[PDB]
RNA sequence: AAAGGAAAGGUUAACCGCUAUUUAAACACAAAAAA
RNA sequence: AGGUAUGCAGUAAAA
RNA sequence: UGGUUCGAAAAAAAAAUAAAAAAAAAGA
RNA sequence: UGUAACGGUACAAGCUGUAAACAAAGG
């Protein structure tokens, strides 16, 4: 039910094409300490 | 340098099944006890209260049954002198063991005084007597006593070795096609008549062949087992209780000798 | 003999012929009395185990 | 070596990864490279409120890896090394089932490693000759009664789903022909358990002549 | 009456059907037989055999064990002949019609005794068992006797290929079988072995204990 | 040597020392060995895991590209 | 050292056999865990002497000496009447948690003095806004266990526990519905209600360990919702493996009854479930050891004595008969004492009338006897015989068991005293029969 | 041994005229293989000598292109 | 030789209690020399001086010695 | 005859020790103070 | 003739 | 199934280990 | 202080401590 999460979406995952993988690896840059202070 | 134990021994036994027979025999028919009778006896007081009280207030009794010789003691339970007893008998043999417990008492801490002592030695006789009826010269183990009636002797053990039951009548749902010789032992040490052994099939016997394999040819006590050894009219409930100089077996009733028996 | 015999027993196992076999006289090939010993064992540690 | 478990966490920073066996798993069940640190209870706690999975059971290895020499390469350095980390391999079994795509290796190069294809008819190591202790319904309590497909409630479960007379599952290419009782054959062909059927005749007791010189 | 409820009749029925399936099953051999293969197929089971064991418990012929395979040797009732859906499962397979005209051909008609039932078992043509006359013979035992020692030395490439001899020919099984005649003396048709059937549909077995809790060791 | 950490071995570990030998990993003690073999486990010991609700959280492991152009002008706004 | 050789013989021997006989005593021990775990977060860390004069004792002194005395088995009748006559002067006194941790106490111990759950149980009601859920699971919990039923207050209980879902623990609100099951004290729409809101407990809230409770045939035959039924029976498939002998049995019989009883549900199921159920009733479900009473040994002896031949204490399927007779295997008797119905009442309960309803509906002509009638027949046994025949020439009973006429704790009381008696002078006057007393001694 | 610190090496320096090839226990194990991968329906024999960029479905080969 | 050979054994319980870590330290030998794989006392240099581009804020060169809470 | 085991644990007995103590698991069941 | 399944103290006897 | 653990019985200490982290107000 | 074991990092004679190369823009 919720283990799958390990591996869903990813390169591991067997039920998505290889676009599709592409697309969920894409990723953007890692939260900054100045917002990370307004949390 | 191992710690290994258990099922993990890394003792190097031996797997020569000829030398694990003879191991067998040097472990069971061999092996050495240190106890003695009177031990065992007390081990089981709670059981034989009576015996274990006569044998420690009757006089000489407790050196008789102490000596190297070896011997089998054939011990009644309290439960055994109860059933079979007289409600009188009981009392009486109850009332002079207390009595001789009683004197014995005194002594740690006109004719009248006079008559104790008589009333003192014949008690104790017929204590002593009463208590050695069920002494026996020898050591006669559970075993011996089963092969010299017959059991295991091919010829005679007939009516003991293919006991069966009608079988539908107990399991039922399993047979939808049914749906549709005296030996005798020395005498005890206080008479002279020896004392006849035998042997029953016990009505668990005939069970055996509806839960295990078989290779047959072409009230009811509720003790345990397949065969009842029975010793002058009394059945032995517990046996092989070995000690260092003889043998005690358990029996279910007392072995009251004649003398001691009310003719009329 | 013996890989001739085997070859044969198990020719019939393969063939699913009725399991059976040779009755005459088989040589007794030990002197040891293990059948008998072990169940003796056996008989003590089911007893044990009782 | 790594940090001990506090009694209240707040901030796990423990990983649970995935792991590709090349040996065979069942169903239900998933491996996962785990700190060495952890015990089944913090790894059950771990997956049950981060990830919500149901698990069943979990056992736990320790992997090593071996010790590795530097012997190849042109100027070669003969150290020894290790390729890897030294990590708790945890199989986790679950209420349901797992992908094996997800949790085993497969191999077009090396067509023999499919170990989702070979399941338990291979070892997948030295081992040679498999060892599997008797299953549940082998074994006596909570196994299977081998008349209970007799009785009157089994009969009304099954309806018309299943047959529960065990002469319908004979294997026809393995097992062979009935032999007359009365005649030598052998115990193993169609009995199937330990004990003497009472339709086969009296067998004879032979016990051996140890001391013929004797008589 | 004689029935508390759908559930109570929908059991006995089908300990009925299972008691028929395994008595028509051992009647045709238990298996190795298309008749067998038939009588295991569900649809026959579904359709044939459950009309079958309802018309039996109507007709309060509920017999139990080894006395039962009457019933298998009966040949199948009416009602189950003229069941619908009997014949849309005759029509629609080919093993089911072959099955049950084999069936209704080879039976026994006052089941509706022992040379009728002699007659329908030589009909079925169950295939019998037959000990080989290889298992017969012998081969020469180790160890030999000097003579057969030498003669087989002398000519391995020929004695050896088949060594199985009628009894009496070889003398090392001879001299064995003798001396074990006389320390016995000092002492002093083919038919596949089946075991008795053990199911049954009348109310003492069904009601009986299931004898799960007892340690009942011989399971059959 | 031919015994010991020496030739890439390293620390002894259960796995290459005998029966007998006593070693772990580091993991926490969750009961008491017994008199007789056992061992007594008490659940009390087991750490708490502390998880807050993550159903319907906006928040996401990265930022998106954006971000640093929002901020920056909103903080050049300030400073000039 | 050295030993001489027979010396070695036997010693050696000596340890053979010990070994063997190490190897044989462990063979059974298939089930024996050497890591075991042992509960004490519901010990209490303040300290208590349970002798201590109850007079000096306040609810939260006297609800931890009951705790502790029943977890320290210290079973002493003087002990707990004086635990009762101090608990009822103090019941205006008591918070939920000390009501809770005494209720533990007495269901725990077993000790069957219904009057001070009589006395406790107004305040329980009255102060149920302030109940928790480990309280609420104790009060239901003891009164199922020793047959103390008010409905009224089990529905409100378990109305409170609706109230305070999102508080309440699963393994709590499960133990509640089983209960409030057990009790008949849930009318349709309670049932309704508790089914829904167990629905999501278990599908949120519970893994394989706390579901497995939930599996219980009375609730499953008597108040779970068709969905709640279907959710169960395909859960227990999958979470079987952590399973042990009691839970297999109930799941057994749930689907023996969800089978006689709900057809339609059954077929509802899918067939991987229905083949799981199959399977599972053709397996050897290790029961316990169960043997006749003393009435119903007299009962026996009495059919006996009247002359039809029966079997005692037996299984058929997922169900244990009392009585079962041979020539007519449908004809089958059940011999019902005070523990099968609820205190100071003939009611039946609902495992009782279940079982009854089940065993009815696959054949069973079913005869029933009641210890209040049999014990006013006494030590006679012309009157018990007659009794037996004139049973068994009547009809057996509906498929549907009603129950008996009123009763009072006060007729309780003298009936369980005069069956003391009865069972008294039977054991003393079958062992004296059974004793000869023929040898007589002339020691005199 | 893999790391090499054994003296197995020690005898390699001597010249030996043939050595055992363990067929029988070889030739058991890879058909034990070749069982579990058939009961799937895998030809792993076939598959191993099949030729670089040939085809065949089936249990088909040389035979079956002379008789089609 | 007589029978069968015997020659030193391979021990790990006699080798790792004779010629451990603490066996060692337990031995009166020299402990200024070197030892891979047990103690020794040839002590170093303790982490280097920072090259002058390297930023202080993340130069380290103690650990024990200013161990807080 | 060369003269051979007793620590811890289990059993039985005795017992005015103790949550350093058997599920807030469950089954079964004519069953029990004072008055 | 080491210790077996609520567990810590603690005396005696012993196939 | 063993080790661990009690005993034998041991600082007679297997470096990177533990029923072994400052040791009861533990918040039931 | 010094050194080392494991772990992370280009699976390393470097760096480094589960925050395992970086916070410098906080009521």
């Amino acid at each position: 039910r919720g283990i799958d999460e390990l591996w869903k979406g990813s390169y591991l995952d067997p039920t998505i094409g290889a676009k599709q993988k592409e697309a969920n690896a894409v990723a953007g840059d890692a939260w900054p300490a100045c917002l990370l202070r307004m949390k | 340098w191992t710690r290994a134990s258990g099922m993990r021994n890394p003792v190097k036994w031996t797997r020569d099944w000829e030398v694990l027979n003879r191991k067998v025999y040097f472990a069971f028919d061999e092996r050495e006890i240190r106890r003695s009778m009177l031990d065992a006896v007390s081990a089981h007081r709670k059981t034989a209260s009576l015996f274990h009280r006569m044998i420690n207030a009757v006089p000489g009794v407790a050196h008789a049954m102490s000596l190297p010789g070896p011997h089998t003691f054939f011990l009644p339970s309290d439960k055994a002198c109860r059933d079979h007893l007289s409600p009188d008998s009981l009392h009486a043999l109850t009332e002079r063991v207390a009595f001789l417990e009683e004197q014995q008492r005194q002594r740690v801490g006109g004719g009248t005084a006079a008559a104790i002592a008589d009333r003192v030695a014949k008690t104790t006789e017929q204590l002593r007597t009463f208590v050695l009826a069920h002494l026996i010269p020898g050591e006669w183990r559970m075993k011996t006593l089963l092969l010299a009636c017959g059991a295991g002797d091919p010829r005679r053990n007939g009516s003991l070795r293919y006991q069966d039951t009608d079988r539908e009548l107990f399991a039922p749902v399993m047979y939808a096609s049914r749906l549709g010789s005296v030996f005798l032992l020395p005498p005890p040490q206080s008479t002279d008549e020896p004392l006849p052994v035998w042997v029953q099939a016990s009505r668990y016997a005939a069970f055996l062949p509806i839960t295990t394999s078989t290779n047959f040819p072409r009230r009811r006590s509720t003790v345990g087992g397949a065969l009842h050894l029975w010793v002058g009219g009394a059945l032995v409930t517990k046996g092989d209780l070995r000690a260092h100089n003889g043998v005690v077996h358990m029996i279910d009733k007392p072995l009251i000798p004649v003398q001691l028996l009310a003719s009329p | 003999i013996v890989r001739i015999r085997k070859r044969y027993m198990g020719q019939r196992i393969e063939a699913g012929l009725p399991p059976y076999v040779w009755g005459g006289p088989w040589p007794q090939w030990g002197r040891k009395r293990s059948l008998f010993i072990r169940g003796e064992m056996y008989r003590r540690m089911l007893i044990y185990s009782f | 070596t790594p940090p001990k478990t506090p009694r209240n966490v707040f901030f796990p920073w423990q990983v649970f990864s995935v792991h590709r066996t090349g040996a065979f798993l069942e169903r239900r069940r998933v491996a996962l490279k785990v700190p060495v640190n952890l015990t089944k209870f913090e790894i059950q706690s771990y997956l049950e409120k981060i990830y919500g999975a149901r698990v069943l059971k979990v056992s736990t290895l320790i992997v090593v890896p071996r010790r590795r020499r530097d012997i190849f390469g042109p100027r070669p350095s003969m150290r020894y090394y290790r390729v890897g980390c030294t990590f708790k391999k945890a199989i986790v079994t679950l209420e349901d089932g797992v992908p094996d795509a997800v949790k085993m290796l497969r191999s077009s190069i090396e067509l023999a490693k499919n170990p989702d294809i070979t399941k338990h008819n291979l070892t997948y190591s030295g081992r040679v000759r498999a060892f599997k202790p008797p299953s549940a319904a082998q074994r006596w309590e909570m196994g299977e009664s081998k008349y209970a497909w007799r009785l009157p409630i089994p009969n009304l479960l099954a309806g018309d789903e299943m047959q529960l007379n065990p002469a319908l599952r004979i294997d026809e290419s393995t097992t062979q022909m009935f032999p007359d009782f009365s005649k030598p054959f052998f115990h193993n062909a169609h009995f199937n358990f330990s004990w003497k059927p009472e339709e086969v005749p009296f067998q004879q007791t032979v016990k051996l002549d140890i001391t013929p010189w004797r008589r | 009456d004689r029935f508390r409820s759908a559930v109570h009749r929908e059991m006995i029925v089908a300990m009925t059907r299972t008691h028929l399936q395994n008595l028509l099953l051992k009647r045709f051999g238990t298996f190795k037989t298309q008749e067998c293969r038939i009588l295991a197929s569900p649809a026959f089971s579904a359709v044939v055999l459950k009309a079958w064991a309802s018309a039996v418990v109507d007709a309060n012929l509920r017999l139990d064990g080894e006395g039962a395979m009457r019933l298998a040797y009966a040949p199948p009732p009416p009602a189950v002949l003229s069941d619908p859906k009997v014949k849309e499962l005759v029509a629609s397979d080919p093993e089911a019609a072959w099955m049950l005209k084999k069936l209704s051909c080879q039976s026994v008609a006052s089941f509706a005794a022992l040379e009728e039932v002699v007659r329908v078992k030589q009909k079925d043509n169950v295939p019998q068992p037959h000990f080989p006359s290889v298992l017969k013979m012998d081969h020469p035992q180790f160890p030999y006797e000097p003579h057969e020692l030498e003669k087989m030395r002398d000519l391995y490439g020929v004695l050896l290929k088949w060594p199985y001899r009628e009894q009496g020919q070889v003398a090392s099984v001879a001299a064995r079988r003798a001396s074990l005649e006389s320390k016995r003396e000092e002492r002093l048709t083919e038919v596949a072995g089946q075991l008795k059937v053990t199911t049954g549909c009348s109310d003492s077995y069904v009601y009986a204990p299931s004898e799960m809790e007892t340690g009942l060791y011989r399971e059959h | 040597a031919k015994v010991g950490p020496s030739k890439g071995r390293g620390p002894l570990l259960a796995k290459f020392a005998p029966v007998g030998f006593k070693k772990g990993f580091g993991a926490i003690g969750l009961g008491r060995h017994t008199k007789k073999g056992f061992f007594i486990i008490n659940t009390m010991l087991v750490p708490m895991f502390k998880v807050p609700d993550l159903s319907n959280c906006k928040l996401k492991c990265y930022v998106a590209p954006d971000t640093y152009r929002i901020v920056q002008q909103s903080f050049n706004k300030r400073e000039l | 050292g050295i030993l001489r050789p027979r010396e070695r013989l036997l010693l050696n021997a000596l340890k053979k056999e010990a070994d063997i006989r190490y190897r044989g005593r462990r063979m059974h021990k298939r089930f024996r865990s050497w890591a075991q775990q042992r509960v004490r977060h519901y010990w209490l860390p303040q300290k208590v002497c349970v002798t201590s004069d109850p007079q000096l004792m306040d609810g939260s002194y006297i609800a931890a000496c009951v705790q502790k005395a029943a977890t320290l088995r210290k079973h002493d009748l003087q002990l707990w009447h004086g635990f009762s006559k101090r608990i009822l002067e103090l019941a205006d006194s008591l918070t939920p948690q000390q009501m809770g941790y005494i209720f533990y106490g007495y269901g725990k111990s077993l000790f069957r003095h219904e009057e001070l759950y009589r006395g406790l149980l107004p305040f329980v009601a009255e102060a149920l806004p302030e109940f928790h859920s480990h309280a609420l699971m104790t009060v239901a919990w003891a009164l199922e266990r020793v047959r103390v039923n008010d409905r009224a207050v089990v529905a409100q209980i378990a109305e409170e526990a609706l109230a305070k879902k999102d508080l309440m623990r699963p393994a709590d609100f499960i133990k509640i519905v089983n209960c409030v099951a057990r009790m008949g004290a849930a009318p349709p729409s309670l049932a309704a209600a508790l089914s829904a809101e167990l629905m999501r407990v278990l599908d949120e809230k519970c893994n394989a360990l706390l579901f497995r409770g939930a599996v219980d045939h009375v609730a499953v035959a008597t108040l779970y919702s068709d969905p709640l039924r279907l959710y169960l029976l395909e859960r227990f498939t999958k979470t079987a493996i952590c399973c042990r002998p009691m839970h297999y049995q109930k799941a057994f019989q749930s689907a023996v009854a969800i089978r006689v009883l709900h057809p339609p549900v059954w077929q509802q199921l899918s067939k991987a479930v229905r083949n799981f159920y199959i399977r599972l009733s053709l397996r050897r479900i290790p029961q316990r050891a169960r043997r006749p009473s003393p009435l119903h040994w007299d009962v026996s002896n009495a059919l006996a004595k009247l002359g039809v031949f029966h079997r005692n204490t037996f299984q058929w399927g997922c169900f244990w008969i009392d009585i079962g007779e041979i020539d007519d295997r449908r004809q089958c008797w059940f011999v019902d004492g005070p523990s099968d119905f609820y205190s100071s009442t003939n009611e039946y309960t609902e495992a009782n009338k279940l079982q009854h309803r089940i065993l009815s509906e696959l054949g069973w002509n079913i005869r029933r006897v009641r210890w209040n009638d049999w014990v006013q027949l006494g030590t006679d046994m012309d009157a018990k015989v007659e009794y037996l025949r004139k049973l068994r020439e009547r009809p057996p009973w509906p498929a549907i068991l009603t129950d008996g006429p009123s009763s009072s704790r006060q007729e309780m009381v003298a009936n369980l005293r005069s069956a003391r008696d009865v069972q008294r002078a039977l054991k003393e006057r079958r062992e004296k029969n059974r004793q000869p007393h023929s040898l007589v001694m002339n020691l005199g | 041994n893999k790391v090499r610190t054994d003296k197995k090496e020690r005898k390699r320096a001597f010249p030996q005229r043939g050595f055992w090839k363990k067929q029988n226990f070889l030739q058991v194990k890879n058909n034990t293989v070749r069982l579990a991968f058939a009961v799937q329906g895998v030809d792993l024999l076939k598959l191993k000598r099949l030729r670089w960029g040939e085809v065949r479905k089936g249990n088909t080969g040389w035979w079956t292109d002379d008789y089609r | 030789w007589k029978g069968n050979w015997k020659g030193p054994q391979r021990n790990k319980w006699k080798w790792y209690h004779r010629h451990g870590y603490w066996a060692t330290r337990k031995k009166l030998i020299d402990f200024t020399k070197y030892r891979r794989y047990g103690y020794h006392e040839r002590r170093g240099l303790g982490k280097p001086r920072m090259q002058f581009w390297e930023d202080p804020s993340h130069h380290k060169r103690l650990k024990k010695s200013i161990r807080f809470w």
